[PDB]
RNA sequence: AUGGAGAGUUUGAUCCUGGCUCAGGAUGAACGCUGGCGGCGUGCCUAAUACAUGCAAGUCGAGCGAACGGACGAGAAGCUUGCUUCUCUGAUGUUAGCGGCGGACGGGUGAGUAACACGUGGAUAACCUACCUAUAAGACUGGGAUAACUUCGGGAAACCGGAGCUAAUACCGGAUAAUAUUUUGAACCGCAUGGUUCAAAAGUGAAAGACGGUCUUGCUGUCACUUAUAGAUGGAUCCGCGCUGCAUUAGCUAGUUGGUAAGGUAACGGCUUACCAAGGCAACGAUGCAUAGCCGACCUGAGAGGGUGAUCGGCCACACUGGAACUGAGACACGGUCCAGACUCCUACGGGAGGCAGCAGUAGGGAAUCUUCCGCAAUGGGCGAAAGCCUGACGGAGCAACGCCGCGUGAGUGAUGAAGGUCUUCGGAUCGUAAAACUCUGUUAUUAGGGAAGAACAUAUGUGUAAGUAACUGUGCACAUCUUGACGGUACCUAAUCAGAAAGCCACGGCUAACUACGUGCCAGCAGCCGCGGUAAUACGUAGGUGGCAAGCGUUAUCCGGAAUUAUUGGGCGUAAAGCGCGCGUAGGCGGUUUUUUAAGUCUGAUGUGAAAGCCCACGGCUCAACCGUGGAGGGUCAUUGGAAACUGGA
């Protein structure tokens, strides 16, 4: 992170474009299944792309209106 | 208006005729949509409270924010909260115009006020949310005295509540006094609405 | 020095003023010594003026000096004549 | 004439010259619980003649700063 | 009486204990999706990081010398009587400089500060105060200079040096003048020190002119000047009380604590310095460490409480970092100076220049926060006699759903329940009065006309009046007249045309309002918790339908609530977490009965104060509301003073 703390962030949605050296926005929220992951990646912010073909709850996954 | 959706579907869901005639409930007195015809499970206590609140809200065609603000100001007054809320809802220029009978529908009455056809104390008031107080005279704009909608609505001799006093010849009403719970719609259980806003 | 002046209130394009006794170095809408009245320029096509003669005269005696609009107000309310009359009579 | 504050306390130190330390006891109610709790403050007082002695009840009045820490003077000796 | 909801989850099942989680409200929010408008607000929280450029502090010719400009209009005819020069007068004007005042305000920021910083209540018989007001007494008599200017010289520059000349409301001497200073008489008074008032001497301390009026070998108006004493204003110091975490921080202090004397300060004072003594502080938390501007308020809560300190107002602190003084009534001074440091820039290398935590704006940092705008028309401030000038204060405009409030995206009729999508028991059911059709409307939109308030004025111009004068001009006051608007042709209003351009977002197993189909198959995924998904998933993804909201809807972060889970209100300690292994005891807390008394606690009044804004209540103004205004009400553990005396305390 910008504060220089290293963290594990969950990538939500089906499919992702992220690679090493990608720049991402991280929000709060832990994944209960995953022990070390206490944060989520924000979809459709900075480098992270929106989930492709998401047509319900698009705002959560960074997808624009399909029309 | 603001909500412009199916008034029938909203009536059928809430089990009350929003038009006040029962035309919506005559053929299909059950909730809209796929599962409407099938049996409806019993409502929870929250479900009943919400239903009653929605009934009153959609009856007066108000948005939730404004409905809740009106509920608050009503609560700040003296007496029974639920009754005060209902009389305050009835005192809206919207409701007053409709009840005088210048329009045949509440939405129509709202459009009449919103398009600037109505006069209050001789002056143009265009806010449907305007709170009419006792002693004020509601009139039609001099240009709009011969509107087909208004004339036809007035010709249909709609019953005018006792708290109002309408003269159809002059198309002039008077808000004589505050309504009474007796005069207000009987299908609403305001206590449930108070409870709803309690939690 | 000490000044009898108008402090601005109200909203944008709706001025209301309180007639106050203030030190000149004080900010317009800041520290005051006393409020003596109010003035409303935009009210009903007639300036609505409330002023306390007892307070205004006490301050005028002690060397407080009106701004031009305030002098007009104290003239309209008759305080400026009273100040002159006493002062000449003294 | 405006009146300066007067306190009554017991002399707890007479070691300094022309000075006595007087402990004034007051009660501070607890903000939440409401019980009054005993509280003491030592007041440095001017005693020109070194009249007072440890253990004597004394009356002190506020003055201008007479020293770095002394703000009170001895009005009288109430008990000895 | 105006105010108080619970739910899930430990088990095979149970009751209890207990934590965890959720439903609410709030924000200077950010992010995702989406997006019509208006009103009123709000908008660098992070780098007190660095800052290109313009602007943010001037003004006064009625203080002064000087210079420019030279009207009006002076002379010769070039024979050009329209053009000409210096041999003049030279008006309205203007400016570099001197001098006065301002620049200590207004504006910014919260770094530092755990402190009498701040809040609240007191004190100063320990203070200071330009301008303003009032009163009284004065403003006399002389002098020597110096900017500008001229000339010379030295510098790359910044900018210096010499000579000559010249004014002032600039500077200086003397006179006269104190309630100031010393000394000696008293008189009265308070709260130690002391206050006050009246007499007699001694030393010592001022000042100024300018512009006008007139009856002009002298009076006078306005403004300015000096001294003394008050008022007003602002500032300073002291003190009671309140105001933060940590003891896995227990000792701390030697100008330190006090005294004496002197110096110093507006002033008291270890404020400082010598001298003398050994004090002072601390478990009622000193000292240290960490963190922090404080408050009015703000958010939440039924309340008690808990959390916080944006915008606005008050107080404090700071101005590249550190130190220091100068000028001044006031500064140890944001856009002043000097020095040191870091940084940036210029240089002829000798030496110079600079400080956005003013307004915009830029770079950087950041999840994230605006235009290098218009006007001094209003309000306020500086200067001026005034017009006026200056004013990034401020009034406006711009940008951003960032918030709050208001109004839209249509309304009536409409079975003929059309088509189509979806589901299906293949009957149908649902989307759905929804649509279409028909009729109507114009908020809004568009187009075209009209068109506010905000403006008071000041000044000038008349008239009157009051004071003063010999009178006048002026001066104060009163009443008339002209003229002044950035916004802006904006708001608003009117008419014409058109449903046309104006709905999205989340959710639907339970909590929790709203279910089906299909695809998928412990995968892909979901998830606040209980969990869900391994082939007939109301939990994934999509579709239809529904629900909740709406120009928003969701997510994340953070605070209060629910949480009686730090329990005063309002919990406990046999077995659930929790009685020290047990004595002796110190401080502290608490304590039997009666009488008398006191009145600290307690109770009951009065007085002052607790700014304004806000909250609350009422009323009034904006088409309504938000918002604005006004009046109440409330808010102290407050101070002072008068009663009551049961209880607690004291005797
Ligand atoms: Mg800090
Ligand atoms: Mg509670
Ligand atoms: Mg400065
Ligand atoms: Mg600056
Ligand atoms: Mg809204
Ligand atoms: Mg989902
Ligand atoms: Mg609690
Ligand atoms: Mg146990
Ligand atoms: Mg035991
Ligand atoms: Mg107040």
């Amino acid at each position: 992170l910008s504060n220089n703390i290293e963290i594990n962030a969950y990538i939500p949605g089906i499919g992702h474009n992220l690679q090493e050296h990608s720049v991402v926005l991280v929000r709060g929220g832990r994944v209960k299944d995953l022990p070390g992951v206490r944060y989520h990646i924000v979809r459709g912010a900075l480098d992270t792309s929106g989930v492709d073909g998401r047509r319900q709850g698009r705002s959560l996954y960074g997808t624009k209106k399909p029309k | 208006a603001r909500f412009r959706g199916s008034n029938w579907k909203k009536s059928r869901r809430l089990g009350i005729s929003l038009s006040g005639t029962g035309k919506e409930l005559e053929k299909r007195p059950y909730a809209p949509g796929q599962h409407g015809p099938n049996q409806r499970k019993k409502l929870s206590e929250y479900g009943l409270q919400l239903r009653e609140k929605q009934k009153l809200r959609y009856l007066y065609g108000m948005t939730e924010r404004q409905f809740r603000n009106t509920f608050d100001i009503a609560g700040k007054k003296f007496g029974v909260h639920g009754e005060n809320f209902m009389i305050l809802l009835a005192s809206r220029l919207d409701a007053v115009v409709y009840s005088l009978g210048l329009a045949r529908t509440r939405r129509q009455a709202r459009q009449l006020v919103n398009h600037g056809h109505i006069l209050v104390d001789g002056k143009r008031v265009d806010i449907p949310s305007y709170s009419v107080k006792p002693g004020q005279t509601i009139s039609v704009r001099e240009k709009s005295q011969k509107l087909n909608i208004i004339v036809e609505s007035v010709e249909i001799n709609n019953f005018v509540p006792e708290y109002l006093n309408f003269d159809a010849d002059s198309l002039t009403g008077t808000f004589v006094r505050l309504p009474e719970r007796s005069e207000l719609p009987a299908e609403i259980n305001e206590q449930l609405i108070v409870e709803y806003y309690s939690r | 020095a000490v000044k009898i002046r108008l402090t601005r209130l109200g909203s944008k394009r709706n001025p209301f003023y309180r007639i106050v006794v203030a030190d000149a170095r004080s900010p317009r809408d800041g520290r005051i010594i006393e409020q003596i009245g109010t003035y409303n320029p935009t009210s009903a096509n007639a300036p609505e003026i409330k002023v306390d003669e007892a307070l205004a005269l006490k301050w005028l005696n002690d060397g407080a000096k009106p701004t031009d609009t305030v002098h007009n107000i104290l003239s309209k309310e008759g305080i400026m004549k009273k100040f002159d009359e006493q002062k000449k009579a003294k | 004439r405006n009146d300066r504050k007067v306190y009554v306390g017991k002399v707890v130190s007479d070691k300094m010259d022309k000075t006595i330390t007087v402990l004034v006891e007051t009660y501070k109610t607890h903000k939440l619980y409401g019980k009054r709790v005993k509280y003491s403050k030592k007041y440095k007082t001017h005693d020109e003649n070194n009249s007072a002695k440890l253990g004597d009840i004394v009356k002190i009045q506020e003055t201008r700063p007479l020293s770095a820490t002394k703000r009170f003077r001895l009005v009288e000796i109430v008990e000895e």
